[PDB]
């Protein structure tokens, strides 16, 4: 597994690889790891599928009820602090096994420059979070080598869509360098998810997007 | 004797129900339409309850809200163990009903409210608006076309029998909305809607320059 | 009320 | 007095009883027919309790569907204990006749309600379908016929009285069933049956197209 | 008080 | 009777309201002013409750100041669960309603207090002061400009209302609150501000020889 | 007594 | 144990065999591990005959309790839901060896295409589930070698019957690679057991169907 | 009614504390006098509450008495989670003030009391001993020189407003106190004082020949 | 991690390094490990990093807490009892590893001389404390670097300006030695942290000031 | 009733 996610210019980008093993057994082809927690933030979670899962569910569960009883969403920084208790709650089960790490992107909406309201975080088995400020972030057994990859190919995110670009191109090293991550299979047509936020919300990027993406690239390395 | 003391409680019950601001919740084109007088810009008596069921009440202000508070409360957890589309408008309507009569029976003072409990259809599917109204007692009252609350609703009630129109577009359902709870100014009104063609969350406030446009 |  | 009381609480029970809508059940060459005069589409007085027990019910709606669940419940949890073919329409009636006495002895108010419960043979077997009626106190008797339930009873029971027949088909059985009811129209009638030649679950409504081609 |  | 009785509490509450010191908080230009007529020098009717939340009260000593402890509690365990931004004048000035009429309606003497809880914006920031005020009973207000409780409301009131202005200094609200509130000495007078200057608490106390340069 |  | 389930146009079907083993010791030469939990769900269960026996009673108790409550059935969604909350409340007794695992075939009445309605379900033991969408699923020892023969068979299913003749032989080359799986015994006459799901509810094939495809079959194999 | 049983109550009250001795407590140039009219040997009406908290009480011994472990036990507890010198005669003061309210509310009949609680500066500082009166309802009073409790008072109160000194020696504090507690013998006296000058626990008794020497 | 504190004539000087590690890996290049817990005193903790900012954020609550329940800050005594107890309730996740250790710098406005009234305070994992009195203190896996080294600079430590350059060599000679702990880099322009508090209350040292001694330092050495 |  591995999700990527980064910040440009007006937004942030978020995607997730397909696969899910185990062992060395390849189990699902086509898992959904990035999920709209609400209109302005994104979660991924890798690790344990079921934990995950669960995870992501509940979360966008807590943050849309007190939005129902307060009138008002909270700050990113409530949305912070509760998904950082739920993987601190998670702490004993993780020790068992049941690992689950989640990467959450963001839009501020009360940021003062818009340029810049964009946010990404990070956190550790022990609900300690870390707001990144180098642009980018990534979780996985393939988090390495996408961060390596997204370090040099950086400079070039100017917009949304080639942040995007670079979002899906960090996915294909990672995959190239690890087997637990999948590429895109031009057989069976299934690639990377992704999710863009900016002013306007949480929007899914259509298939065909990532698809002539995921075209680009590997006809570039050919 | 305790039929005389029921009696006196159905009458202060009344007498709590008339001395309030009216509310009326219509069926039109897009959905449901609630149109309170309401004041305060801070104490509401419309209210999302689930994705696509809402809210309407008239009476004292903390139970109807502590009614409010309840009616959300069951939902989410109905949901999280089964599913969002299993929770309907008709089982809330019915569980207002079962504590209100059990409450009153157990309790000291009867809850001063009306209800107004509101469903539409889903994305993409057709089906008609349910309009529910529960009253103190426990009462249940299944509604074609418009709910009536608090205050006195006779006025109100008729001019709506004269003016509704199936199918009113948003601008017309709201212009006899008001013209019936006439019988205002643009300030201290609560309007909101459940529009049949959001995606999930249906509840949707219609407040300041546009709502002024449109009236 | 609600009688059934 | 004491005694004056409970007469004064078995009188307010007499007046609850009477002030409700009819409901009557009977014996056909199939099984058993409920028929009840229901104008409401959602709230219904004719229910599945087991896999061949039925259960008809007239009074207070929340009170008679309170016992409703409860025998609901019970009938699950025994049958899991031992098994499907061991809870019996006996077992049933009796536990609503001893809960009743008991709860109106220890409560504030009696229930106003009068029960019915029914019970046909299983799948490839004969026996006579059984009715039981069980009143507000705790009283029970063993129907060979028919049972009519819920406000004046005196009319419907001898239109009955003149017009049944043992073995009538369920269209006869339907009608005189309307007709002795009456003493209506399509809409507003709740109509079910405890069809004896189903395999496990007999209970089965019969509503809308095929109610109205029959009648 | 405060009746609405 | 229970009315007569309901009557007789309301009369209780409002003569204890009368016999108590006045005070006063009104808007100006850097944020709320509280001045309050008090002799001691140890108890006191004018707290912080949160980084931008105060607090004034006019009543039963013991009471006005439980209420001033329950206050201060519901906001630190909010501010950690979440944040210190997410709490707001407003809930707070909504959850002492709600405990003041359940618990009036449950114990056996209404607190004959009367509260007002303001709230100014936060630093580099721009809105409105906003002022509300909690009754015995439970009814909430809210004032745009200033509020007066406990003692005779009425000449204060009055002479607020021809000596108020927006906008006006810390020195002219200060003698504006004091001549209204005569309707005195340097000594026996609690003064505090909701300074909107302040970097995270606003509450500041005006106390001694700084006080009398500034009267 | 001690009201305030 | 090996319970192959299928999609064919228009409906699902699942079959299972019949031994039951201790050991090397064959125990069981009957025993039924397909039910059919209500007229749209068919449950099979792998793992220990008694965890296996209750858990297909209690999960048809619960479907029909809700249905008799509320008067309507759950849909797909929430009956997949209950199943996977059983599945994972199993998983401490599955840690200590009695361990069961379900396959679930129904067919969606409220799905748009009629054609497509069909649905497989799988779980693991941490009750995390999948809704397969490669037309097949199976559970068991003898897994891995009915699905590498549904693959390549699974081209000749277009209709109830070709897929349930898809269905058996999967079994029997389960049954041919593996020894706790029992192949169609000719001398007693037992053979696998089926249920159907259409349009029309489940309905168990009867014995003389399943008899002439298996001999069918083992023609073809001599 | 509820209003004449309070007069009652409090005129029962009124009675308990007047049938008693009197104490009296007065500030000195070395802190503060306790001298009151004490026949027993045994049962005492001045006591250490704290380093420099003392405490003196008039009415009813088994309640008085209870208050006084009722003090010492808070004042333990809450220096060792804080420290010793955090425990004031204030906080003190205001505890035993609340619970009195609240204990005469809730409890049968009120206790028959009137306290005193006394402090001074600590070693090598300088400040105002600070006495605080208590009455059986709650309330407190801040006194700049001396207290007046039980039996009638109002004789000492004036004796004491010709006879008082400040700084005051021990001897002439003690000459004033004991003619005005006239308004005795050497037998039948207890005396203690709050001697400031002590380095930690400044409580300390005057008996026996010293006190026959000093008188 | 190093946190060292040194006391001047008038008050008192606490800095802190920024860098964060997992292992041999560089994790976080910018933590701020010093708090202003309140007016007069601030806080360094050493260790997890969780606890540490769990334990600093609690402290800061209850302190303000109790000044607005009774209208005065407890004494310089009571605070250092308050911090004791929250060490020791840590005692038994410390043994677990999640060990953290609070090193307190305080501005005693009650003490008789004003030129004395400086305050160090240091403690163990089980919540004994002891008042430092030889003039500095130091936490962490750098402190045994820092002190030898402000052993010898401290003669140099005459006024607040002089305190903190001695302050922060301490800290350059702890990184210098250790490679837990960072020094100030040049490159990404990332430089300790410092709080300095006196008579009238705590300020944050603004970043230029440490830049500009961290320079001279740097130049001094090459 | 139901006597018996």
């Amino acid at each position: 597994t591995t999700i990527v996610a980064l910040k440009y210019p007006g937004g942030v980008v978020m995607a997730g690889d397909r696969r899910s093993t185990q062992g060395n057994m390849i189990s699902g082809r086509d898992v959904r790891k990035v999920y709209i927690t609400d209109d302005y933030t994104a979660t991924g979670i890798a690790g344990t599928a079921a934990v995950a899962v669960e995870f992501a569910r509940l979360y966008a569960v807590e943050l849309e009820h007190y939005e129902k009883l307060e009138g008002v969403p909270l700050t990113f920084a409530g949305k912070i602090n509760r998904l950082a208790i739920m993987v601190r709650g998670n702490l004993a089960a993780a020790m068992q096994g049941l690992l689950a790490l989640p990467l959450l992107a963001g839009y501020d909406i009360h940021a003062s420059d818009p340029q810049s309201a964009g946010r990404i975080v990070s956190f550790d088995a022990a609900g300690g979070w870390n707001i990144e400020e180098e642009g980018y972030q990534a979780v996985g057994s393939g988090s390495l080598f996408a961060k390596s990859s997204m370090k040099k190919l950086y400079s070039q995110v100017t917009d949304g869509d080639s942040g995007l670009r670079v979002a899906v191109e960090a996915l294909y090293d990672a995959a190239d360098d690890d087997s637990a991550t999948g590429g895109p299979d031009l057989v069976r047509g299934i690639f990377p998810t992704a999710v863009i936020i900016d002013a306007d919300g949480a929007v899914d990027v259509p298939e065909s997007r990532i698809a002539e993406l995921a075209r680009a690239i590997i006809e570039s390395r050919s | 004797s305790p039929e005389q003391a029921m009696r006196e409680r159905s009458e202060l019950a009344r007498k709590g129900i008339a001395r309030a601001k009216s509310v009326v919740a219509l069926a039109y084109a897009g959905g449901v339409l609630f149109v309170a007088e309401n004041p305060s810009r801070s104490l509401q008596k419309i209210s999302e309850l689930y994705d696509r069921v809402g809210f309407a009440a008239a009476g004292k202000f903390n139970e109807f809200d502590n009614l409010r508070r309840g009616g959300i409360q069951f939902a989410d957890t109905r949901g999280y163990a089964y599913d969002r589309r299993d929770v309907t408008g008709r089982q809330l309507a019915n569980v207002y009903a079962q504590t209100l009569g059990t409450i009153f029976t157990e309790q000291a003072k009867p809850y001063e409210v009306e209800l107004c409990v509101a469903e539409v259809a889903h994305y993409g599917e057709t089906k008609r608006p349910e309009l529910y109204r529960i009253t103190y007692d426990g009462s249940i009252a299944d509604e074609p076309h418009f709910v009536v609350m608090g205050g006195t609703t006779e006025p109100i009630a008729n001019a709506l029998k004269e003016s509704y129109a199936e199918n009113a577009s948003l601008t017309d359902a709201l212009r006899i909305a008001v013209a019936a709870l006439r019988a205002l100014g643009v300030a201290s009104l609560e309007v909101a809607v459940l529009d049949a063609n959001r995606p999930r969350r249906a509840f949707r406030r219609i407040t300041g320059s546009a709502l002024q446009a449109l009236l | 009320g609600q009688y059934l």
